[PDB]
RNA sequence: GGAGGAAUACCGAUGGCGAAGGCAGCCUUCUGGCAUAAUACUGACACUGAGGCUCGAAAGCGUGGGUAGCAAACAGGAUUAGAUACCCUGGUAGUCCACGCCGUAAACGAUGUCUACUAGUCGUUGGGUCCGGACUUAGUGACGCAGCUAACGCAAUAAGUAGACCGCCUGGGGAGUACGGCCGCAAGGUUAAAACUCAAAUGAAUUGACGGGGGCCCGCACAAGCGGUGGAGCAUGUUGUUUAA
């Protein structure tokens, strides 16, 4: 998550391309899973209702 | 009301200076339906500030003070995630009028003057010169939301 | 010292940010704490952006004219930081994030029921 | 700059493997199954399974090591009327390793194993054969006929039509409890009653009601303002008391 600005351009417009650049990594979600610990029971009924929701769309 | 918006009644100006914020002032200050009372108490502060400051324009003076005293921002109180907390918004021009002769009106209230009269002409004057209760209770308004200024 | 790069330690508790040279030593740091804001008023960006622009200050006095931002945690004031270094007019070269992403190496803390 | 333990993000997918329980970084050694390919082979060697034995999550136990994170117990901080809890700051056993016990889980598909048959559709994993598609195989899911079901729903991965064998059930409690065997170091597991007690205990689904469940909407319901009650005196009604009432 490394984001290079210009010369003579906008702060706004680098801090807004950064914000892209970290949600395209998706460097946000590893934190959230990191925060809190989850029960692999758990994580495993997620992730099939996951499954069904997509199969659904 | 959570009911469509309607046109507000006309106001009805003033006679002797044919302004239409005189008028908005003088009710206010009208009690119990005392608008004879209301009418006589607002035009003797008014002469009695306007022979004081040898000024021909009483109603101009009255419209650069209003303008003065009207505060810019006023904090409104919000309900986010089951929590209370002050929120700066910037003022409804109309609420900003509205806002100043209530205070105004208000501090006259409490003047020390023995006539009504005297003590709306002092409460001008120093509104005028920003001194006194009412210019206090703007700073203090304005002081809440400066205060914290962390949302919106 | 001519080039800067700042490291930011975003919480959702706090926010802190500290402006350190090149060969890695910290001339200066700011805190919330230290500017007064507590509690949720602490944890706001506003409270961030503050105390960016004391610690912007600190670094002028001793003279770096360009720095290089880097982020760490997921705060909701890192933003707020970069938005001030802008305003107080350095000129950043890049953006990155440093976060911490550790790959299943320690057990985190049971979840908390409400 | 070091030292030490555990786990293996992304890949990752109602994906894959295993009889279940379960099994995730990477290379090596040994290792059991499954899938398919055309040949060559034995020629009923088959299915099921009382006892019996093998394995069998997590926690727990014994000896010996290791101990970063987390964390029962324990300490202190909070809300609370109290909080032996939820939140919090710490935190020992345990979880990690070697060798043995324990043999219990909502150990679930709440669905025993093995066969033959019964419309179709779109998925997806591992092979095969054909000209990116069509075809066929053993698993892997989502819909949907006949058919079955109290209804939910099941529906070639049947809960449909038949067959072989095994296990289990006979109202709800008392109770998977007591006694006696058997096992275990222990915790306790396994087999498994009776006295007594009540007319129920239940399953699916329907109509309402309710939720500190959701979506939308309305009323001076709140908001924003105006001026009142609650404080004084008096009029009035009512309890209360006193009265013959």
């Amino acid at each position: 998550p490394a984001v290079k600005v210009k010369e003579n351009e906008p702060v706004d417009i680098a801090i807004r391309r950064f914000k892209r650049a970290c949600e395209k990594a998706g460097v946000l979600s590893d934190v959230r899973k990191r925060e809190f610990y989850e029960k692999p029971t758990q994580v495993r009924k997620r992730k099939k209702a996951a499954a069904v929701k997509r199969y659904k769309k | 009301p959570r009911r469509r918006v309607v046109a507000t009644r006309e106001i009805l100006p003033d006679p002797k200076f044919g302004s239409q914020t005189i008028a908005k002032f003088i009710n206010h200050v009208m009690s119990h339906g005392k608008k004879s009372t209301a009418e006589r108490i607002v035009y003797g502060a008014l002469e009695t500030v306007a022979q004081k400051r040898n000024i021909e324009d009483p109603v101009a003076f009255f419209e650069d003070v209003l303008e003065n005293v009207r505060p810019m921002v006023e904090v409104k109180a919000r309900r986010v995630g089951g929590a209370t907390y002050q929120v700066p918004m910037e003022v409804r021009p109309s609420r900003r009028t509205a806002l100043a002769m209530r205070w105004l009106a208000e501090a006259a209230a409490k003047r020390s003057e023995k006539s009504m009269a005297l003590r709306l002409a002092g409460e001008l004057s120093d509104a005028s010169e920003g001194k006194g209760n009412a210019m206090k209770k703007r700073d203090e308004v304005h002081r809440m939301a400066d205060a914290n200024k962390a949302f919106s | 010292v001519s080039e800067g790069i700042a490291h930011i330690h975003a919480s959702f508790n706090n926010t802190i940010v500290t402006i350190t040279d090149r060969q890695g030593n910290a001339l200066a740091w700011a805190t919330s704490g230290g500017q007064g804001f507590r509690g949720s008023r602490k944890s706001t960006p506003f409270a961030a952006q503050v105390a960016a622009e004391v610690a912007g200050k600190a670094a002028q006095e001793y003279g770096v004219k360009n720095i290089d931002v880097l982020v760490k945690g997921p705060g909701p004031g890192r933003e707020s930081a970069v938005r001030a270094l802008g305003a107080l007019g350095y000129k950043v070269n890049s953006i990155s994030d440093v976060t911490p992403i550790p790959h299943n190496g320690c057990r985190a803390p049971k979840k908390r029921r409400v």
